[PDB]
RNA sequence: UAGACGGUGAGAGCCCGGUACGCGAAAACCCGGCACCUGCCUAGUAUCAAUUCCCGAGUAGCAGCGGGCCCGUGGAAUCCGCUGUGAAUCCGCCGGGACCACCCGGUAAGCCUAAAUACUCCUCGAUGACCGAUAGCGGAUUAGUACCGUGAGGGAAUGGUGAAAAGUACCCCGGGAGGGGAGUGAAAGAGUACCUGAAACCGUGUGCCUACAAUCCGUCAGAGCCUCCUUUUCCUCUCCGGAGGAGGGUGGUGAUGGCGUGCCUUUUGAAGAAUGAGCCUGCGAGUCAGGGACAUGUCGCAAGGUUAACCCGUGUGGGGUAGCCGCAGCGAAAGCGAGUCUGAAUAGGGCGACCCACACGCGCAUACGCGCGUGUGAAUAGUGGCGUGUUCUGGACCCGAA
RNA sequence: AUGCCGUGGUGUAAAGCGUGGCAGUGAGACGGCGGGGGAUAAGCUCCGUACGUCGAAAGGGAAACAGCCCAGAUCGCCGGC
RNA sequence: CGCGGCACAUCCACCUUGUGGUGGGUGUGGGUAGGGGAGCGUCCCUCAUUCAGCGAAGCCACCGGGUGACCGGUGGUGGA
């Protein structure tokens, strides 16, 4: 019951109250100084006055393409163990098994020996994926 | 949750004051002045018990020297002789003997004198 | 209410697929007549963050 | 695992086997602890208000100038250390609830009930009425004749004819619908009483 | 169908006001319903040739100066405003991020539009791991009062008798207040200045030391008295008591010796002639929100995990798959994939994959292991919540400027 | 001469390295030994030592004494060397 | 050095032999800023239990206890 109900050993760490005497933590308590740190927190960015690393280092080159359609990546080894009987592989089926993000286009990698002779109804297969699928005896789609 | 922090503090106040009783003026009346004195008093007790032990050695030595001089012998040669005799007797009870039974002290002096070799050469 | 990422850090540092951060070196945008190809090759490329400020940088990015 | 109680104003009827959810669970007191404290956290209204500087009326004046007065550098008349001043780091009126995983909630609940089944504290009764109207007296005789304990949890369902009216006014007796079966009431109450519909609804919702 | 709270001489289901629950509105108001009254229509729907007109004007658009939208005039679209100029009505005009051809979409410069959303002077009913008179609104009491200020404005303190006033009849000192004796009263050790009644502070009675002696006003040795007290010489009075005393042991006091330079802060450094505190009581200074971030410990699950807003319901439980982190990363990007990039190629290099006490099939090897598969059962992990420490924006440990 | 780097043994309790978490310090003084600045100067100031002490260390000694000599207090002891 | 009582690491032999502990040995234990670990205490909600007008809280004095923060008992005041 509740009177036998206990917290887990090692959890429920007591709050270290700070400004409660010298035996508990101290009068200055961490801020054992008289400078800025004693009275206020200096921004983590500020180095001292010299140019911080944020301006000292050069700007990361390049840009970012707005029209970049990122594809989700499906492990053919995961196909091998997930559907050892083959038969048919749908995207709805793969997400039903939780192997890939929902509502997204996919790609197939070839890292893993494929033995399951199964056609895959999906998108954008790699050349090595075609090598493994045709090795098993299946067919690529898009 | 206001807690009214009086009670917890009062435990300290009444404890320190009841221990501090007997001190003169603003020592046995004021908490914050008494507190100072307990710190000084107890640091003093801390070193004074040890100094006390040394002090008692000084007293015992003086008395042994007095009785020894009454038997025409110095403390130096007295202890040297007793060590040569193996008489592992402390200065507390030796000084006691000096009062309870001076004759026993004289006997120990004769033992030391006989045990001492001959002179100051080696 | 919600953390902010330092925009310069997001525009200068690039996190990799693991717990590593790299810094672009480019002390080569002003004068390039006196610098040898040795020096420009030392600057060319991308260099892991030295371990002497990662405890700061990771908080600057996050 | 497979036991049934008697029937009020009758003999015996029912005989319903309990599933694994109410027996085969190694209940963890740390889990039940965390969930129960979440419930007690939710029970709080969070009305613990106070008043900080800025809400205290006035105080913008800075009396007792810093030269020729011999007084401390006041700077405001409503600073904490002054009588009637503001509260620093006070109990601001927090509004919170320790959101937990549903799997932790369900696991803790079925753990507690499964322990009650292990100790024989489940009394899955059939009903409690003199036909349609309530009778608290008869409720007392029934519950105190079969259970004989102080704190009792009663699960009936959405039936107000003789549901939460006959069991009311019985110190230690609390009542709820199956859908609201929390754990705090389960750990407080010993002889947990269920209706047939309580078991069917609970089991059906919980597979 | 009443065990909610409160009151009553103390802790009340059954004493009381009430609660559960059921009744209950002349009249007024609000809402809803019914009738009257008010008000709209003698059709432009459909097929068609396309000669003609129309679809909101000093408007749009353009130029200049400005605003604001992540957008700081910048390559600067959309929107709004000002100033000059100044078009068209379907083969039209504007927009789709300078801009232009094509394509999709909608037809501006005219009006109105409840719900979902926000707020509480005020009035209901309820709640509270909110306060209990230096707290809570500043204001529990003649409170935005007394009072300060030319004024705008600023802005206090004072709670508690006792169940019932039963507020001490009467007498005696005293001018009276006040007090004592009586008396009510459970109690006056609850008397209007009053529940409990600490400390500072004041004072009295009394045990002990002190007027030839210096020292943070103590500590440790430490005699003699005082008080409490055991054994005991002893009083033989003994069915009593233990008187006074030796010795022993508590609680005080303390002769006299030894030793010893207040506390805090800040300081290279302090007993301080560096600062601060007259004393006592009370008040008061590192805390919280966030599906924040980083790290760590425990607890759920297990290539998954997890739900926010929101719906139902009665306690805060059941649902809710939009989304997030992980799962494959590299590259400026296209892109391709265990490779990828620079690069003619990479022989090399940046980044990430793959660890055996080992068998079976197999090349090499004296022995020791390189490699493709199954295990001789070989190597492994994230996510969420509650805690801890730190950190970010939030008044940010508190108080304090000119 | 010392000292520094590395190497093969002996010896040693934790001292070291790497990766993380959280802070302090970022005003030093004196003495001894080498110097420079100064006047052959200073209780002056500026340097080095894996030289020490104080700072952050009470105690004993130097009459008194943060920095000199000896020595690093867990507590108690009417015990010693 | 000796003789006793606490504690921290490591080690020896054990009980649930890295969760957690028992007997013993050696070494260690001055310490501010600062890190870490383990605790006392006032108030409040809940659960189990319970003393309680034959006298609680609070307060006062005394005697005791704990390595410490502190705790208990007795007696008095007071009266929930």
């Amino acid at each position: 019951k509740l009177h036998d109900l206990r917290p887990a050993r090692g959890s429920k760490i007591a709050r270290t109250r700070v400004g409660r005497g010298d035996g508990s933590k101290g009068k200055t308590a961490g801020r054992g100084t008289k400078g800025t740190r004693a009275r206020k927190q200096v921004p983590v960015t500020f180095e001292g006055g010299q140019m911080p690393i944020h301006m000292r280092l050069p700007k990361l080159k390049g840009f970012r393409n707005r029209f970049r359609t990122e594809y989700e990546i499906v492990n053919v080894g995961d196909i091998n163990r997930l559907f050892p009987q083959g038969g048919a592989v749908g995207v709805d089926d793969l997400v039903a098994k939780g192997a890939v993000r929902k509502n997204a286009l996919v790609k197939v990698l070839g890292d893993g020996k494929l033995t399951a002779k199964v056609d895959v109804s999906a998108h954008k297969f790699s050349g090595s994926a075609r090598a493994k699928i045709t090795a098993a005896g299946g067919s690529a789609t898009e | 949750a206001r807690v009214k922090r009086a009670v917890n503090a009062h435990k300290k106040r009444r404890s320190i004051l009841k221990a501090s009783r007997g001190y003169r003026g603003q020592r046995s009346r004021l908490y914050r002045k008494a507190k100072e004195q307990q710190l000084h008093s107890l640091n003093y007790a801390y070193r004074d018990r040890r100094a006390r032990k040394g002090e008692f050695r000084k007293l015992w030595i003086a008395r042994i020297n007095a009785a020894a001089r009454l038997n025409d012998i110095t403390y130096n040669r007295l202890i040297q002789g007793l060590k040569a005799a193996g008489v592992e007797v402390d200065r507390k009870n030796l000084a006691d003997i000096a009062i309870s039974d001076p004759a026993a002290f004289t006997a120990l002096v004769d033992v030391a004198r006989a045990a001492l070799p001959e002179d100051v050469n080696a | 209410p919600k953390a902010k990422t330092h925009s310069g850090a997001s525009k200068r540092f690039r996190r990799t697929g693991t717990g590593k951060i790299v810094r672009q070196k480019a002390n080569r945008r002003h004068l390039l007549e006196h610098k040898p190809s040795t020096r420009t090759r030392r600057l060319d490329g991308r260099t892991v963050v030295a371990a002497n400020d990662t405890k700061r940088v990771t908080s600057l990015l996050n | 695992l497979k036991i049934d109680v008697k029937t009020p104003a009758g003999k015996v009827d029912g005989a319903i086997e309990l599933p694994a959810e109410l027996f085969d669970v190694p209940a963890n007191i740390a889990l039940m602890h965390q969930v129960v404290t979440a419930q007690r956290a939710a029970a709080r209204q969070g009305t613990h208000s106070t008043k900080t500087r800025g809400e205290v009326s006035g105080g913008g004046r800075k009396p007792y100038r810093q030269k020729g007065t011999g007084r401390a550098r006041q700077g405001s008349t409503r600073a904490p250390q002054f009588t009637g001043g503001g509260v620093v780091h006070g109990p601001k009126p927090r509004d919170y609830s320790q959101r937990t995983p549903k799997k932790m909630i369900a696991a803790a609940l079925r753990g507690a009930l499964s322990d009650r089944a292990r100790n024989g504290r489940i009394h899955a009764i059939t009903e409690l009425v003199e036909g349609q109207n309530p009778s608290t007296k008869s409720a007392r005789a029934f519950l105190a004749s079969l259970t004989e304990r102080k704190q009792v949890l009663v699960v009936i369902g959405r039936s107000d004819e003789a549901g939460a009216k006959s069991v009311r006014n019985l110190p230690g007796v609390h009542i709820l619908a199956p859908d609201q079966l929390n754990t705090y009431d389960v750990l407080r109450a010993d002889d947990v009483v269920f209706s047939v519909e309580a078991l069917n609804a609970y089991i059906a919702a919980n597979t």
